[PDB]
């Protein structure tokens, strides 16, 4: 859980 | 969100859509598990709701979402709703989400798990951007 | 106050 | 009002109970968390969705979006259901199901 695939960008 | 930020498409993957039967998004929720999401109770949801799981742009349906039936809502039996307090629903899903890089779970605290005040974090949805 |  | 066709993020400080009380008095319960007040807001329809923050690495659910400022004030915390309240109901209601 809570590791995107596709890393956010803040 | 008010003065929030576009997000990059798929990056939080728990994020759902909680639409009625018209299409209409009232809520968001988070996915858990392939088979369980977390929402507001005082969202509402019941079991003629849909579940939108792998969503980024409502007007543009280009994209691989999946349509979640709902089976059965949980809400908390200690839910207050005259002061709004312990605001939380299961939704136990009827067909189970499919996971992969934009459909996948946040993490859960453990009850004994601490967050300071003056941490930063994030909120996300399709709320509005103004009022 | 409002729900959200 | 303007709805987003397009899923929105926004960064936020936690607040303690304590401080939040200064703006919402007693409607703050335990059960509830606060954050905000730093220049954005969620607002109706966001309802329901996350509040999260890094553990050791892994965004955990810390909130879920409440209630607050009917014009979602920027420069009013909004309050969020405190999952390390609720995360006992979750895992009974899970196993049980």
């Amino acid at each position: 859980c809570g590791v995107p695939a596709i890393q956010p960008v803040l | 969100i008010v003065n929030g930020e576009e997000a990059v498409p798929g990056s939080w993957p728990w994020q759902v859509s909680l639409q009625d039967k018209t299409g209409f998004h009232f809520c968001g929720g988070s996915l858990i598990n392939e088979n369980w999401v977390v929402t507001a109770a005082h969202c509402g949801v019941t079991t003629s709701d849909v579940v939108v799981a792998g969503e980024f742009d409502q007007g543009s349906s280009s994209e691989k979402i999946q349509k979640l039936k709902i089976a059965k809502v949980f809400k908390n039996s200690k839910y207050n709703s005259l002061t709004i307090n312990n605001d939380i629903t299961l939704l136990k899903l009827s067909t189970a989400a499919s996971f992969s890089q934009t459909v996948s779970a946040v993490c859960l605290p453990s009850a004994s798990d601490d967050f300071a005040a003056g941490t930063t974090c994030v909120t996300t949805g399709w709320g509005l951007t103004r009022y | 106050s409002w729900p959200w | 009002a303007n709805t987003p066709d397009r899923l929105q993020q926004a960064s936020l400080p936690l607040l303690s109970n304590t401080n939040c009380k200064k703006y919402w008095g007693t409607k703050i319960k335990d059960a509830m968390i606060c954050a905000g007040a730093s220049g954005v807001s969620s607002c109706m329809g966001d309802s329901g969705g996350p509040l999260v923050c890094k553990k050791n690495g892994a965004w955990t659910l810390v909130g879920i979006v409440s209630w607050g400022s009917s014009t979602c004030s920027t420069s009013t915390p909004g309050v969020y259901a405190r999952v390390t309240a609720l995360v006992n109901w979750v895992q009974q209601t899970l196993a049980a199901n």
